[PDB]
RNA sequence: CCGAGUGUUACAGCCCCCCCGGCAGCAGCACUCGCCGAAUCCCGGGGCCGAGGGAGCGAGACCCGUCGCCGCGCUCUCCC
RNA sequence: AGAACUGGCGCUGCGGGAUGAACCGAACGCCGGGUUAAGGCGCCCGAUGCCGACGCUCAUCAGACCCCAGAAAAGGUGUU
RNA sequence: GGUUGGCCUCGGAUAGCCGGUCCCCGCCGGGGGUCCGGUGCGGAGUGCCCUUCGUCCUGGGAAACGGGGCGCGGCCGGAA
């Protein structure tokens, strides 16, 4: 019982200005807004919990209508402060302000 | 045989040179220059007839596969896993209360014993305060707390190691019944000699948190990120 | 949820320059009491460039083409519609979030309202230059509401003020309900450790 | 092509001089050291032992 | 009279500047000298991405090339 | 309209100049990571959400970045 | 699609804020001395729920409003 993980948006693909790498999204958690206190964040595990219709679950329980994509991030981004991400799919562009998942795996403190 | 006889600073430079290793050694003095069984007989056992017989033994092939891989090209030493190395954070040491996070358990707070010969690392809160038994747990997966207590004495038991956590199932179908392998619809007691260990290391905890006055709440209760909750703008 | 900003003091561009980041990031903005927004430049200039903005008009008929809305709320909204993109699915639902109110509802006025120190005529402009209200180059242009908006806000600061003395009322006991010297340890832990 | 200069081997491989420039170097900045607490505490603790 | 503030001419009875003989122990340091740096330099730790591809001059080799060059440690002598 | 020296479009995409034959970068197998060029970094739109530095500037027709997209003489007790 | 909610002063910026006897508003508050605090601690960089694991034995502090709610019934309160 209780949220063990950061808030984070998905903010946009990795663009130039005409065209876009789908390859590494790029984030905006909640609670950085600058370059130099985002170090705690690289490394972290990443998920996208999103709805569908099925049910292909993983643990001991029965399977339900969620499914997932995982991933990592990758570096950091800008001065202020957000975060790209390299997930294991690319983001289905549906998933644009909707947030993401930040865990706390990959913790080093 | 000896020990080293040159101290390391850097990973593989020692400290003295080669000309006053040849001293240190006194080499000058130990210059030297001085200096298949395949099988054999079985008994014959037998009349008309003479002879014990070959020597022979791991014979050929009866059959040989019709295509067969190269061989591999031996790349370095790449050791296998029960030979590397043991590493944990700096700031990880016997007393440091844990914080669980991808377990079953999820955030209960524990008390972190002894990092085993396997790079996880046996850890338990204790039975009483919280429901975690002497579960194995992953370095990477837990996050230190800087509150610490002294167990420098705690004298943790010797035959709880890797070995005494593994998990176990045999095979007899492999054919098509109707059983999901006729023995998963069962509990498992191996408990009722794990109960005996951990009130042989349970007991010796509890006292040695009473020192402190707030701590057994502390332990009882789980961590949560909420709302002003915000990791790197917190000091575990 | 939902944020919930106050309009008076702000810009109109350097506010709907913030206001249509954090729109197409998926939360809910809702700007209230739009009314009283300062705007840069003497009145004068301010209003030209909305006169003559009236007289952009497609010519062969003006039913079709450009609907110039006149309230200080739908000013402030065209300006949002500006700088989204508004042409594709990403920025149609960039205007289903917000929701700027001309004055302030009775779903918001029971709100707290927000300010946002980026967009302010206190911290933005040299206190020497003018500066024009959408409130009066809206009415003196088209919004013939101007009076039936002032006069609901002084309902709403009727019900404020007798608001705000009833939450000191309530806030000078518990200085002075503080006072009995019964709980004395729960501040040891705290004067230490930020009260 | 092994990075000279970010492993050794391939340094020692190329330059053998190159790991005993390496342990005389080390030792003059490891005996600096010394020299820079000891005589670091020899007026840290000298003016601290005055008053 | 105390205390503050104006306007004074006035060279020490707050101070500063330039000289002529001195010490402490001096750090390019009490984050302004942040200089330019390194055969005058090395050590440690994170993060990301990838893992492409029958080597036995030797024992007539035998389940099965941890092997080549390189830098190493110990013994085939002793005391402690 | 016509010539001289070099380059380019013509045969050529790509990042930039809002769009563009020739301009500034840079010339192309199929892609993973890294870094830049001309360019830029309030919002469209990846990036100043830096506690940027020192100034100039009120326009009832402000100004805003090569080629490049609307201007001169003369004048102002505007103001530096 | 989401992993707790803030139930509200007005406004000032070369200033505003809190606490306050007296006179003026149908027995409470508009108007002045007086007392605080001010890079805002009567601090949405804060605040309160709160991270309450459940439950028992069993002691101390805190506790005379009990609190879930088909309640049962009255009331007046809030028009943008």
């Amino acid at each position: 019982s209780g949220r063990l993980w950061s808030k984070a948006i998905f903010a946009g693909y990795k663009r130039g200005l005409r065209n876009q790498r789908e390859h590494t999204a790029l984030l905006k958690i909640e609670g950085v807004y600058a370059r130099d206190e985002t170090e705690f964040y690289l490394g972290k595990r990443c998920a996208y919990v999103y709805k569908a219709k099925n049910n292909t679950v993983t643990p001991g329980g029965k399977p339900n209508k969620t499914r997932v994509i995982w991933g990592k991030v990758t570096r950091a981004h800008g001065n202020s402060g957000m975060v790209r991400a390299k997930f294991r799919s690319n983001l289905p562009a549906k998933a644009i302000g909707h947030r993401i998942r930040v865990m706390l795996y990959p913790s080093r403190i | 045989p000896h020990c080293s006889r040159n101290p390391v600073l850097v990973r593989g430079i020692g400290r003295y040179s080669r000309s006053a290793m040849y001293s240190r050694k006194a080499m000058y003095k130990r210059k030297y220059s001085a200096a298949v069984l395949a099988t054999v007989t079985k008994p014959v056992g037998g009349d008309k007839n003479g002879g014990t017989r070959v020597v022979k033994l791991r014979k050929m092939p009866r059959y040989y596969p019709t295509e067969d891989v190269p061989r591999k090209l031996l790349s370095h030493g790449k050791k296998p896993f029960s030979q590397h190395v043991r590493k944990l954070r700096a700031s990880i040491t016997p007393g440091t209360i844990l914080i669980i996070l991808t377990g079953r358990h999820r955030g209960k707070r524990v008390v972190f014993l002894k990092q085993l010969a396997s790079g996880l690392l046996l850890v338990t809160g204790p039975l009483v305060l919280n429901r975690v038994p002497l579960r194995r747990t992953h370095q990477k997966f837990v996050i230190a707390t800087s509150t610490k207590i002294d167990i420098s004495n705690v004298k943790i038991p010797k035959h709880l190691t890797d070995a005494y956590f593994k998990k176990k199932k045999l095979r007899k179908p492999r054919h098509q019944e109707g059983e999901i392998f006729d023995t998963e619809k069962e509990k498992y007691e191996i408990t009722e000699q794990r109960k005996i260990d951990q009130k042989a290391v349970d007991s010796q905890i509890l006292p040695k948190i009473k020192a402190i006055p707030q701590l057994q709440g502390y332990l009882r209760s789980v961590f949560a990120l909420t709302n002003g909750i915000y990791p790197h703008k917190l000091v575990f | 949820q939902v944020l919930v900003l106050d309009g008076r003091g702000h810009l109109l561009g350097r506010l709907a320059a913030i206001v249509a980041k954090q729109v197409l990031l998926g939360r809910k903005v809702v700007v209230v009491r739009c009314e009283g927004i300062n705007i840069s430049g003497n009145f004068y200039r301010n209003k030209l460039k909305y006169l003559a903005f009236l007289r952009k008009r497609m010519n062969t008929n003006p039913s079709r083409g450009p609907y110039h809305f006149r309230a200080p709320s739908r000013i402030f909204w065209r300006t949002v519609r500006g700088m989204l993109p508004h042409k594709t699915k990403r920025g149609q639902a960039a205007l289903d979030r917000l929701k700027v109110f001309d004055g302030i509802p009775p779903p918001y006025d029971k709100k707290k309202r927000m300010v946002v120190p980026a967009a302010l005529k206190v911290v933005r402009l040299k206190p020497t230059r003018k500066f024009a209200y959408l409130g009066r180059l809206a009415h003196e242009v088209g919004w013939k509401y101007q009076a039936v908006t002032a006069t609901l806000e002084e309902k709403r600061k009727e019900k404020a003020k007798i608001h705000y003395r009833k939450k000191k009322q309530l806030m000078r006991l518990r200085k002075q309900a503080e006072k009995n010297v019964e709980k004395k340890i729960d501040k040891y832990t705290e004067v230490l450790k930020t009260h | 092509k092994k990075n000279p200069l970010k492993n050794l081997r391939i340094m020692l491989k190329l330059n053998p001089y190159a790991k005993t420039m390496r342990r005389n170097t080390i030792l003059r900045q490891a005996r600096n050291h010394k020299l820079r607490v000891d005589k670091a505490a020899a007026a840290a603790a000298a003016l601290q032992a005055k008053s």
